[PDB]
């Protein structure tokens, strides 16, 4: 599942025993209830540009 | 950087400037508050290990605007497989003596997981390369941080599209850029990021490593394939500092 379109995950993807898939996020992010989206939990999450984000 | 543009101040907030005795040495990428990823070849000629400084929040070299943060480099970690004066395994992991403070102008780039990087990021065609390197082959270096969008090539395609005693492109490298001599990263950009955008977030996929002259017709820029080093980097970031600046760590 993870090999194809990143398993639908916004960030990280783990394949499980069967047709199961778990999305995960980098530190400074938490996974939303959709099980795919990553939202920042910190003021300066990695890979995001504050001057562009605040625009 | 040849044929790019000024990176607008704060839009490349993970870019690091490395200095030795106050002189421009190389670029780097901030990946959290204390760790910087750069190129192993940046350190081949260093004797003054105690005079290595990393500057975050830098933009214009001619002026101090208050967003710059300088730190002493406490440790330089190079893979055992890297051989000085050669191209393979061109990566260094730098521990800062004190963490930088994250601000609108100082933000880490995400170091991705290996699977995500190989399965997904490796297929994002364009990525940004940046630095204060040469604006032209045999020309002056930049006073303002420059950025360039470059397309990635499969190694088979890089080997077929290239012209010309040149080194091989290993599984620890990838080509990116143009063969028409208009756009490239240069030697003064060495160690800087090759950053990839995916679903609203930027990740570290490459390091400015090597090539021929700068923006030389028939030649692409060659970048360290960061995905091969994820596990090696993570393990070292979990390790205790050791006496002495330079550390050679076993690879894999
Ligand atoms: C010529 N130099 C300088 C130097 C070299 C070595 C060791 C130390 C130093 S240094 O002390 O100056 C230290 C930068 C601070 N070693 C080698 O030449 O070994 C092979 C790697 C190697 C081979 C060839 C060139 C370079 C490195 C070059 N970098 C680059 C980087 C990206 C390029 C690109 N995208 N397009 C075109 C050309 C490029 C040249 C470079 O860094
Ligand atoms: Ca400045």
């Amino acid at each position: 599942i993870c090999v194809n379109e990143n398993g639908g995950c916004e960030q990280y993807c783990s394949d499980h025993t069967g047709t199961k898939r778990s999305c995960r996020c980098h530190e400074g992010y938490s996974l939303l209830a959709d099980g795919v989206s990553c939202t920042p939990t910190v003021e300066y999450p990695c890979g995001k540009i504050p001057i562009l984000e605040k625009r | 950087i040849v044929g790019g543009k000024v990176c607008p101040k704060g839009e490349c907030p993970w870019q690091v400037l490395l200095l030795v005795n106050g002189a421009q040495l190389c670029g780097g990428t901030l990946i959290n508050t204390i760790w910087v990823v750069s190129a192993a070849h940046c350190f081949d000629k260093i004797k003054n290990w105690r005079n290595l400084i990393a500057v975050l929040g830098e933009h214009d070299l001619s002026e101090h605007d208050g967003d710059e943060q300088s730190r002493r480099v406490a440790q330089v970690i190079i893979p055992s497989t890297y051989v000085p004066g050669t191209t393979n395994h061109d990566i260094a992991l730098l521990r800062l003596h004190q963490p930088v403070v994250l601000t609108d102008h100082v933000v880490p780039l995400c170091l991705p997981e290996r699977t995500f990087s190989e399965r997904t990021l490796a297929f994002v065609r364009f990525s940004l390369v940046s630095g204060w390197g040469q604006l032209l082959d045999r020309g002056a270096t930049a006073l303002e941080l420059m950025v360039l969008n470059v397309p990635r090539l499969m190694t088979q395609d890089c080997l077929q599209q290239s012209r010309k005693d040149s080194p091989n492109i290993t599984e620890y490298m990838f080509c990116a850029g143009y063969s028409d001599g208009s756009k490239d990263s240069c030697k003064g950009d060495s160690g800087g990021p090759h950053a990839t955008h995916y679903r609203g977030t930027w990740y570290l996929t490459g390091i400015v490593s090597w090539g021929q002259g700068c923006a030389t017709v028939g030649h692409f820029g060659v970048y360290t394939r960061v995905s091969q080093y994820i596990e090696w980097l993570q393990k070292l970031m979990r390790s205790e500092p050791r006496p002495g600046v330079l550390l050679r760590a076993p690879f894999p």
